[PDB]
């Protein structure tokens, strides 16, 4: 994927690896090396009007 | 179109994605029965209400506005004359006051 | 079975009228939608993401 | 096919979207019938003596002889209009819609326009017609003097309406 990785405030349970949002898209992931939770905010999207 | 009843005015209020109209309307209430006639027969002439309606409370005849009870004396100023008494169905006999009559009388 | 309304037999006769002797100043509400949510959809990002 | 339904589950909420849109249309039709016909909260009834100063409303008032309680014009109108799919019945049946029209007819005949703006105030039908004549800028005397002619013209026009509906397919 492509997204901004930020530190997460979510309390993942031990089994849980990746997290889904309101709309069931992958919004959080657990790093396989250091067991920390990271939010994946998508890269900024804008409508360019002239 | 602008509320239940006879419409007086309306007030707009902004609402999320919408408008709320406060319709101020006039609703008649406390109605009362009266005996009514289409015309008044006086001096062989038929009198019809200019803007109101003829009502009777049992013994006396009056002319009143249609949407509120305000009995007034049947005169030549609130009635108009068209034809005699032989044509109108349901015409009743009653006097019609003349405002000019006390003036030349005195 | 749904009730259409209360029965009200109007006392019609050929020589009787009903004249109001009073009035009620009634204020009623009428709610009308005017606009919707203005939505713009990025066709490429919705169908394909990144 | 159970397997087809299992494969259909992969497509998501298309079925829910179509059912919800159809349900919205179905409730909208009942709302339309309520908005058109259910504009009075009182079911008015005509007096048993159908004399209105020469005006004849037999073709529009409900017929007691008919089980459907419809008018002759309404009876003519009803006669002249003829794998997962279902037709839901309307919330208001034909007899209740006819009852609503009967209440509206009784209100407009016995009370004029008073019942639409508040309580139904009785008024003789010639006097109501005279009020309507004043509305279009014609004096009351014209209505009262020519009351028999106006009643005859109205009855003739109502009869012509029934004949015209019965004689025209389109
Ligand atoms: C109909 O209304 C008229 C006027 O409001 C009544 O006439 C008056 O009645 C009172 C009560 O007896 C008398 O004191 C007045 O002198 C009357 N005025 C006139 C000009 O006669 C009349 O009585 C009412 N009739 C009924 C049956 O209620
Ligand atoms: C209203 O008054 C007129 C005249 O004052 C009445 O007409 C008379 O009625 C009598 C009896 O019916 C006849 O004998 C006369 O020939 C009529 N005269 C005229 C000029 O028509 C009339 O009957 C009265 N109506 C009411 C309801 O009292
Ligand atoms: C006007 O008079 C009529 C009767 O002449 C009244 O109608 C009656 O009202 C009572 C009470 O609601 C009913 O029990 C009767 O069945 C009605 N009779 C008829 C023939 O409809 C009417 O209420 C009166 N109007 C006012 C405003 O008092
Ligand atoms: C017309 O109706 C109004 C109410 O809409 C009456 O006003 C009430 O009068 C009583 C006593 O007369 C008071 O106790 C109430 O507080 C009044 N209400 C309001 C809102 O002011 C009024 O009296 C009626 N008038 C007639 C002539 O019937
Ligand atoms: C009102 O109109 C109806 C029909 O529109 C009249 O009924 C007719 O009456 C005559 C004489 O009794 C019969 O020969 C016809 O066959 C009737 N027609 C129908 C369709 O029934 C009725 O007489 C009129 N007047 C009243 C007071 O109801
Ligand atoms: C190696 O991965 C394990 C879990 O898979 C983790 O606990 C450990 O810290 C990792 N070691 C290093 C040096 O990254
Ligand atoms: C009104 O009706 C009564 C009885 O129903 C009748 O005696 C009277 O003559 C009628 N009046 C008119 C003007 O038709």
């Amino acid at each position: 994927g492509t997204g901004v990785l930020t530190e997460s405030n979510k309390k993942f349970l031990p089994f849980q690896q990746f997290g889904r949002d309101i709309a069931d898209t992958t919004d959080a992931v657990r790093d396989p090396q250091t067991l920390e939770i990271l939010d994946i905010t998508p890269c900024s999207f804008g409508g360019v009007s002239v | 179109f602008c509320g239940k009843g006879y419409h007086l005015m309306s007030f707009p209020q902004s609402a999320p994605h919408g408008v709320v109209f406060l319709h101020v309307t006039y609703v008649p209430a406390q109605e009362k029965n009266f005996t009514t006639a289409p015309a008044i027969c006086h001096d062989g002439k038929a009198h019809f209400p200019r803007e109101g309606v003829f009502v009777s409370n049992g013994t006396h005849w009056f002319v009143t506005q249609r949407n509120f009870y305000e009995p007034q004396i049947i005169t030549t100023d609130n009635t108009f004359v068209s034809g005699n008494c032989d044509v109108v169905i349901g015409i009743v006999n009653n006097t019609v006051y003349d405002p000019l009559q006390p003036e030349l009388d005195s | 079975t749904m009730s259409l309304g209360a029965e009200n037999s109007v006392a019609y006769s050929n020589n009787s009228i009903a004249i109001p002797t009073n009035f009620t100043i009634s204020v009623t509400t009428e709610i009308l939608p005017v606009s919707m949510t203005k939505t713009s959809v990025d066709c490429t990002m919705y169908i394909c993401g990144d | 096919s159970t397997e087809c339904s299992n494969l259909l589950l992969q497509y998501g909420s298309f079925c829910t979207q179509l059912k919800r849109a159809l349900t919205g249309i179905a409730v909208e039709q009942d709302k339309n019938t309520q908005e058109v016909f259910a504009q009075v909260k009182q079911i008015y009834k005509t007096p048993p003596i159908k004399y209105f100063g020469g005006f004849n409303f037999s073709q529009i008032l409900p017929d007691p002889s008919k089980p459907s309680k419809r008018s002759p014009i309404e009876d003519l109108l009803f006669n002249k209009v003829t794998k997962g799919l279902t037709v839901l019945p309307p919330l208001l049946t034909d007899e209740m819609i006819a009852q609503y029209t009967s209440a509206l007819l009784a209100g407009t005949i016995t009370s004029g326009w008073t019942f639409g703006a508040g309580p139904a105030l009785q008024i003789p039908f010639p006097m109501q017609m005279a009020y309507r004549f004043n509305g279009i800028g014609v004096t009351q005397n014209v209505l009262y003097e020519n009351q028999k002619l106006i009643a005859n013209q109205f009855n003739s026009a109502i009869g012509k309406i029934q004949d015209s509906l019965s004689s025209t397919p389109s």
